[PDB]
């Protein structure tokens, strides 16, 4: 279901990221941000544009943001477009 | 509620809601006359219920009461029953609800991490919830015991 | 360096460092200025090794430096000792940061479009390494240059 | 000028509709509680006469240099003056709140009232005080909560009347600010 | 400077304000009557800050992040020995990205 | 050939890049609530008041806001003889807390502009908690007492920021007391003698 | 002084929010497994056990309304040392008044 | 995404206290309404073609929108109109289900306006083919089921303007 | 992401001179601290969950964001709480390690407070917390070693703030 | 993405009018230079590693970008820029070949200098780089398709600017 | 081991075994004649190690032991002892491969679900190991305890 089940350290299913969205959630972000591949000298793959701005939901922006800042990127600006706040039930 | 998922549901499938959605969303409207007469009966007995629930839940689990329990003492026994009168409330939300969203994303997503985080045995808070339990099904009717006791044992069920 | 190597390593799995990492700062900690004594003797010898480097890459390789070659000219030769000043200046700082990355980062990540761009020729390169970690033998005891023995053929294999 | 009915007929005109199914229910629920809304006037236009002395009064207390000489309530015909705008405005606050639509309020009594009183010299911050003791006196007869005369009525919520007759004192104190 | 050495511990008692109380007596009084004062100075004798404080952060360094490329903002120790000029110079930079030089 | 040209390439197409500058979905540039105001220098006081009072933080969230910040020329011209009764006492520096609701008065959820007030009169109430009306007919919006000045700045999170010209004051709101002294009956013979007794209650006695 | 004063309203507030519940557990029966009489096995908590009292001990207690004290406490004490610090102040400013 | 019970449960909870007899005044005020909703919700399921295809005749179908040059000539950009068009008499049959327009600023209004400017949407025709749709809506549904899915018509009309 | 060597190695390699006097006279004052830095990651990795749990109930547990309508209310939010924290002194044992608090605006700062204001996450008690739970981390560590480890707890409260 | 035909095409459709004398004037003129562009683009594909070449070192191979500090120091960052100068002198062969300068701006140049200025990416010394790449261009494919094909260049280093 | 890690890390890199993998790699074997000095100390102290270690862990939670606790009895109480000697053999391994390998793969990768499942306190079991490493710690010098002490801190991090 959600990711907050009772997973922590040593437990079975290997220790990640962990979000506190709801069953369902659907409140999202508007994010932008640059992310150079610094891979791409010795996988020679074509080139892709690394400054995005997309709509990421509220279940998955902290693994997103998480992981944007692994790989060097840099988070220009992010929003909360769609949801609210400080609301117990509704974000579903 | 029924109301807000049964949509949601519909919303992603990019589609209407069909008769099996709508033929419900019509059934829960005209139980919401017998559903507010439920939960006006646990609303103004939360003293009893609360009470007697912590009642059987030390003669259970007296260790989170004695000393080294998580519950010892004169202030940790009033938060000791400070939850059962929340997890009380969130049944109350769950039953007009017709449905334990209210009670999801209010006391049991990711209620294992607060209550590992507070030192609280999770397996104890659950013990309570079931001693409220035997006493809100034993203030209604065999038609009615079978819902508020139906929203409590789903919490039990998330609560470990 | 190294310690950037643990706390990177240990970042994705989202866990501080294990017992046997905390060896692996805590050793090359202890092993501090033995780095730091070792690079300030190889940058009192610079001038020393260079002049060694541009002995042996070139009588073994009279391609590069005669008329058509790309070293051939003053002004071609005169970069040609500052690309073994920048190398040798990237070692103390690979022999100092206990690792590879400094050597990875700069220098070897991309090296061969670089050169391949410039017209150098990229397995005359390899022997102009080749040919600085022989020069450094010489201004160097037994005991200190198999310390840095290990981060010139890293640049070697980097380069293949 | 406008009333509630016709306030929705020009914003019908606006989208060239007829005034369907969507737009009655807005309408019949007015007239719902139209026996509400003439139980509202009702206990504005009875104390009418003695909110007007109310009100005016009680800006001289809080700001006593209009009775100073050189003030704006000094002169005795500048006195009498004040008690005729205080319910002149009080009248016409006493149609949008029969109308249901403050169009009459802003095209005849706000109708260049600004550079009226402007190019009298009245002090406009002291006409803001006229205005909303008028406010606060309003939405204490509406919700029958006036201190001193409570009024008979049949019994039921009335607080979406006083919201109303505060926006109607918010557009005039507005409008002359 | 403190050159008031003309001026002692008795410079604004201010001896003639003088009170007749009617046809008596002048009634002279030396009253100190300080100004409308405030005493322009920052950084006083103590602290008066009991918590509340995490004020502090790193100054902007453009476009990269702060403190991370301090190495165009640093003195130098050495330079090397052979070094070959610029002679194209194209400007200095800002610092020549938000990567370091051990990206 | 038509003057609205539209947006997009290949075949179908005006001569124009997607989204006027080949952007689809544009990155924002506008600030929060309290830095576009910060930027234009109009609205110190209020967000100095914003910032001392904690209600900053409520206006810094991501919900649909619509502020009505009044400029400090709003706040200069609270010094009415009528108005500095109501507002003066909050000057004192243990009643924060009126101003929070005071200032948390001017925050409408939601995203009004001034384009959707068309001849429509709305009401709502604050993040304070207690109704307020805007008015917008014959391009004049009100919200409360306001006679908003500047018509609409974008902001961050979609919000709204109108300039008004003076402070609204909540329907309910009673100012506070001045500080007083606690007083204390000096006698209590004075008050014995000050209760009705039951035999005078029957007029058994004068 | 007046964000002290918001400290003291919001343990007023806190005590509020659990008297309904810290008075329903007032009457139940709470036993425990240990700790109380010396016939069973206690371990550890025959008293407390190994530097676990703490420097105060009210700091070793848990709730909401020992939380918000514990602000009060940290909030006192910046108040009590600027009050301090204008006594001294008034005594320079009372001793330069001695020399004119 | 809130329903009339959820945006009543919210604003009991966020103050703490339980459902007194005003939130549940409001809430059997919603169960009233229960039985209108669904068979309001239940025509425009059927006639969801017909409407949209009565909205754009009545509104923009013959404007010069719709010849070259107007923002609606080519078939891709006419297809894409009737497929926008169905969200909004969609999302309009959830907000009148949920009774709370909830779900269209989150879910339609945000980042629409700001869309149509980059494309070069006409907002003028949109919401003039919303008002038609509307009108048409409340022939199906009835007079006060068309005021109900009439508020949410002009819920969308007025953010998107 | 650069420690004290990485950092050291750059500002001497970005004037293109070797490692001087002052450059290896900086590298010798980390290796001495090598010792100290490695012993306090040890503790606060043993820690990890005392700390925390010490933090929140001495900064904001009882506090009304904790209570019905504050911040932290609802079980996921809470949750999300010691989940948030455990970030705060997971990168600041990074940074203590590294010592350089480059690490921490990489990862943790950078849209971090531009985050906290799209949820309406309250900053004033986030950084509270963080400096009780600073204050804790001196506890373990020691004097100098929480003199480390508090030297980047509040360089996550300055930006942060 | 529209060549000279497509866009001929386009504004001829937008019009709703057929091809008249005016649009296949245009479209003469694309085909009576359809054997220039192939053969320009034909020789631009042999030597497109030895263009590069030349205007690396004619523009910005001894400058002081190319030494430690400036912006091509790492041999990462060196042959991101060979990897960069390829797709601007390969675009620019697509715009030459296509008639039609909307592939750049479709693909190169919508979010480029946004992009540079991130990464700290010079853009005086970019410009150069391909007005060094242009100056190589006209030496290949001769005078006039010198002229087309660095009728792009510029294109790109307006944009870009 | 730190061998294997530095093998599949190097692995999955594409890359061989930089100076910073194989310096360590020598410099764990040459510390291999101090581990297992080190292991073959806990090796025969077992029989102290465990039933001290269960001595402090009874004496500070009586509630596994007492009547209701997990570890209740003649029974439980003999298998509440054989995880301390499970944990406390896991120990040597970790010590003898210079990690937490040996370790993370046995007795703590989803050891929260066993104990969860198990109906013991999962806190109650953290307890018995830090009681474990005072004992053990005593055992040795300064330098070994430094070790000794490291690994069963990480079992405790793991193990809540
Ligand atoms: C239909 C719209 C309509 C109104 C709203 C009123 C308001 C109004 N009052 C006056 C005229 C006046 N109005 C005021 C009023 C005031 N001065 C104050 O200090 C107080 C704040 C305020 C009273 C509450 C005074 C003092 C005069 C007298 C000016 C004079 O006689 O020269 C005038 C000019 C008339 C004239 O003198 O010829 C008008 C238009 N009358 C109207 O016909
Ligand atoms: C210095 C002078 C001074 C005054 C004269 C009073 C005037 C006065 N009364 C009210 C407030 C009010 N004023 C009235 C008016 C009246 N009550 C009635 O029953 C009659 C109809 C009418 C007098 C003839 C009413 C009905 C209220 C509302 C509350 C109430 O009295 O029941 C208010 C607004 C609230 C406030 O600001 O306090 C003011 C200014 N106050 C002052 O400070
Ligand atoms: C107890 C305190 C005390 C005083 C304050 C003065 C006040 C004062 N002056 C004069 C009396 C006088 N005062 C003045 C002075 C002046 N007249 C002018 O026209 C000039 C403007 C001004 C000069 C500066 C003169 C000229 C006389 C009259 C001659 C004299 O008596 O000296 C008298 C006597 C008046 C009388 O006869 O009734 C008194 C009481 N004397 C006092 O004993
Ligand atoms: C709500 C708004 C608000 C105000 C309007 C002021 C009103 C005010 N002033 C004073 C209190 C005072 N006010 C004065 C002022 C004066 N006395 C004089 O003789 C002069 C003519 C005049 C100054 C120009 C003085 C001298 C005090 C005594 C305390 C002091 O000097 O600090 C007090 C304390 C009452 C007491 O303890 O006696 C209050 C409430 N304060 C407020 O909070
Ligand atoms: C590694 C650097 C980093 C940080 C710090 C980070 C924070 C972060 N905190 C979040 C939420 C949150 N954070 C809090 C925190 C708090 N509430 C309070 O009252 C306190 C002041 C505070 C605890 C100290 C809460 C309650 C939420 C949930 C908000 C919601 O459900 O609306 C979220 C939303 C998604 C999620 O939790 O799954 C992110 C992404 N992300 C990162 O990548
Ligand atoms: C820090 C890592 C690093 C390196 C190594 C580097 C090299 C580099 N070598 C270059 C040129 C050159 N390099 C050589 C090199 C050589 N000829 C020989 O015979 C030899 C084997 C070899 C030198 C030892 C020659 C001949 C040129 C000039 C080619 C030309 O422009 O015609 C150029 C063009 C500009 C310049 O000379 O500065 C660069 C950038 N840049 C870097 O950032
Ligand atoms: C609506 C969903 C919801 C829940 C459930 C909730 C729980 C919650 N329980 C708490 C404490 C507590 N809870 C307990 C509970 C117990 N002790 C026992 O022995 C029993 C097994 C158990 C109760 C049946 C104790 C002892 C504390 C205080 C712990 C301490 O002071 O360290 C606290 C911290 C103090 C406070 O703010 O109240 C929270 C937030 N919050 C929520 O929003
Ligand atoms: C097809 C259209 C298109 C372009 C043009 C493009 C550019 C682009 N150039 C990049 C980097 C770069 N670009 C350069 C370029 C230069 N340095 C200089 O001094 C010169 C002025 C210039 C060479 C002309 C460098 C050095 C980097 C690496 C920056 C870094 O590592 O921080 C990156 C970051 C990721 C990567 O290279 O893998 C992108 C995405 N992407 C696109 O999709
Ligand atoms: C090598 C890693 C590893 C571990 C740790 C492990 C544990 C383990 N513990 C068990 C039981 C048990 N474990 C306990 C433990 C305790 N009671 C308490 O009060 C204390 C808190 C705690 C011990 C310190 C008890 C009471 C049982 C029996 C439970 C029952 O009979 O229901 C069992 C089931 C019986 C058995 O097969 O032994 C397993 C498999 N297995 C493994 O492979």
């Amino acid at each position: 279901a959600y990711d907050m089940d009772g997973t922590g350290a040593g437990s079975l299913e290997p220790r990640g990221i962990k979000s506190s969205a709801v069953e369902k959630d659907s409140r999202c972000f508007k994010v932008t941000f640059v992310l150079p591949s610094q891979s791409r000298l010795y996988t020679f793959r074509e080139l892709q544009n690394v400054y995005t701005t997309k709509m990421v939901p509220f279940s998955s922006w902290y693994a997103e943001q998480q992981r944007i800042q692994k790989m060097g990127g840099k988070i220009l600006k992010v929003e909360l477009v769609a949801g609210g706040q400080m609301r117990s039930v509704g974000n579903q | 509620s029924i109301v807000t998922k049964s949509i949601v549901n519909a919303d992603a499938e990019a589609r209407y809601l069909s008769p099996g959605e709508l033929d419900r969303i019509k059934s829960f409207v005209l139980s919401g006359q017998r559903r507010l007469r439920i939960a006006q009966t646990l609303t103004e007995n939360r003293e009893r219920i609360v009470k007697q629930g912590g009642q059987q839940l030390f003669q259970r689990r007296p260790d989170v009461v004695s000393p080294g329990g998580n519950a010892y003492g004169e202030e940790m026994t009033a938060t000791c029953l400070r939850d059962l009168d929340y997890y009380l409330r969130l049944v109350t939300y769950g039953i007009i609800a017709g449905d334990v969203t209210p009670i999801e994303e209010i006391g049991l997503v990711g209620v294992k991490e607060m209550y590992s985080a507070l030192g609280t045995p999770i397996s104890g808070v659950a013990e309570g919830i079931r001693c409220m339990k035997d006493v809100a099904c034993s203030l209604l009717s065999g038609e009615d015991a079978a819902e508020v006791g139906f929203y409590f044992d789903y919490t039990l069920a998330a609560m470990q | 360096s190294l310690v950037t190597q643990v706390i990177l390593s240990a970042d994705d799995e989202l866990r501080y460092p294990t017992a046997g990492e905390l060896e692996t700062i805590s050793s090359y900690l202890k092993t501090g200025e033995y780095r730091i004594r070792l690079i300030s003797i190889l940058q009192g010898k610079e001038q020393e090794i260079i002049r060694l480097a541009s002995k042996k890459i070139f009588q073994l390789h009279p391609e590069y430096i005669a008329p058509g070659g790309n070293a051939s000219g003053a002004r071609q030769r005169a970069l040609c000792l500052r690309d073994y000043g920048w190398y040798l200046r990237l070692i103390t700082y690979a022999i100092l940061a206990g690792d590879k990355e400094p050597l990875e980062k700069i220098g070897i990540i991309g090296v061969r479009e670089m050169y391949n761009s410039l017209g150098v020729p990229i397995i005359g390169m390899i022997d102009a390494i080749k040919c600085l970690k022989e020069a450094t033998v010489e201004v160097i005891s037994q005991e200190e240059e198999d310390f840095v023995a290990p981060y010139y053929d890293y640049i070697i294999q980097g380069m293949s | 000028m406008l009333d509630a009915f016709s306030r929705v007929v020009v914003n019908s005109d606006a989208k060239a509709a007829y005034v369907g199914g969507s737009d009655l229910q807005a309408l019949k629920s007015f007239i719902a509680d139209g026996n509400k809304r003439l139980d509202a006037v009702n206990s504005i236009v009875s104390n009418a006469s003695c909110m007007v002395s109310d009100a005016v009064s009680g800006m001289i207390c809080e700001n006593p240099g209009l009775i100073s000489p050189g003030g704006n309530c000094y002169t005795n015909r500048r006195m009498a003056a004040c008690l005729r705008d205080g319910e002149i405005i009080l009248r016409y606050v006493s149609y949008a709140l029969l109308a249901g639509d403050a169009s009459v309020l802003e095209d005849r009594c706000l109708n260049g009232l600004k550079e009226t009183y402007i190019a009298l010299g009245v002090p406009t911050n002291s006409s803001i005080r006229a205005v909303s003791i008028m406010k606060a006196q309003a939405v204490a007869f509406i919700t029958n909560t006036a201190t001193e005369r409570k009024m008979s009525f049949a019994a039921g919520d009335c607080t979406s009347l006083a919201s109303e007759v505060a926006s109607y004192f918010d557009r005039v104190g507005a409008a002359i600010s | 400077d403190v050159v008031n050495a003309a001026y002692p511990k008795n410079i604004k008692n201010k001896a003639p304000v003088i009170s007749f109380d009617g046809k008596k007596g002048v009634k002279l009084e030396m009253v100190t009557l300080q100004t409308f004062a405030g005493d322009d100075s920052e950084d006083t004798l103590f602290d008066y800050s009991s918590g509340k404080f995490m004020p502090q952060k790193p100054a902007d360094m453009g476009i990269a992040w702060p403190s991370g490329d301090g190495r165009q903002a640093e003195m130098k120790g050495g330079k090397g020995s052979f070094n070959q000029p610029d002679l194209r110079k194209y400007g200095p930079f800002p610092d020549f990205l938000k990567r370091s030089m051990d990206l | 050939r038509t003057a609205y040209p539209y947006t997009g390439s290949g075949y179908g197409s005006a001569g124009v890049p997607y989204g006027q500058d080949t952007y689809g979905y544009k990155a924002t540039t506008a600030k929060s609530i309290t830095e576009t105001a910060a930027q234009a220098g109009v609205f110190n006081t209020f967000v100095k008041l914003l910032n001392e009072s904690g209600v900053e933080k409520l206006v810094e969230q991501a919900g649909p806001y619509t502020v009505f910040a009044p400029t400090d020329d709003a706040f200069a011209a609270l010094l009415e003889p009528h108005s500095f009764n109501k507002l003066a006492t909050l000057l004192r520096p243990e009643n924060n807390d009126a101003l929070r609701k005071v200032l948390m008065h001017h925050v409408i959820p939601g995203a009004f502009t001034s384009a959707s007030l068309m001849d429509r009169a709305v009401t709502v109430k604050s993040l304070a908690g207690e109704p307020i009306s805007i008015m917008g007919l014959n391009k004049l919006v009100t919200a409360g007492t306001a006679k908003v000045v500047r018509a609409d700045v974008p902001c961050a999170n979609g919000c709204i920021i109108h300039a008004v010209s003076s402070v609204i004051i909540p329907p309910n709101y009673v100012p506070v007391p001045q500080p007083t002294k606690p007083v204390f009956p000096r006698s209590v013979i004075a008050e014995i003698a000050k209760l009705p007794t039951p035999r005078q209650a029957l007029g058994l006695d004068p | 002084q007046i964000e002290l004063d918001a400290a003291y309203t919001s343990l007023a507030s806190s005590r509020a929010f659990l008297a309904p519940f810290a008075a329903m557990a007032a009457d139940m029966d709470i036993r425990p497994l240990y700790g109380k009489n010396p016939q069973v096995f206690a371990g550890q908590f025959l008293g407390v056990g190994a530097g676990q009292w703490g420097k105060t001990g009210a700091d070793t207690v848990r709730g909401r309304s020992r939380r918000v004290a514990a602000d009060i406490g940290v909030k006192e004490f910046q108040l009590e040392r600027v009050k301090q610090l204008v006594v001294d102040l008034q005594r320079a400013l009372a001793l330069e008044d001695a020399e004119a | 995404m809130q329903d009339a019970i959820t945006s009543v449960i919210n604003a009991a909870d966020v103050q703490g206290k339980y459902l007194d007899a005003n939130s549940v005044e409001k809430l059997r005020g919603y169960f009233q309404t229960g039985e209108l909703r669904v068979r309001a919700a239940a025509t425009i399921a059927a006639n969801a073609a017909t409407i949209i295809k009565e909205a754009v005749a009545k509104s923009l179908l013959y404007s010069d929108i719709t010849r070259p040059g107007g923002n609606m000539y080519t078939t891709r950009r006419y297809a894409a109109c009737i497929r926008d068009l169905d969200y909004y008499l969609r999302y309009a049959t959830y907000g009148m289900l949920a009774g709370d327009p909830s779900i269209l600023d989150e879910r339609v209004l945000n980042g629409l306006k700001e869309t149509y400017n980059s494309l070069g949407v006409p907002i003028g025709a949109t919401i003039q083919a919303i008002q038609a749709m509307k009108e048409v809506t409340g022939s199906l549904v009835g007079s006060d089921a068309g005021k109900e899915m009439g508020l949410y018509f002009d819920y969308i009309c007025s953010g998107l303007s």
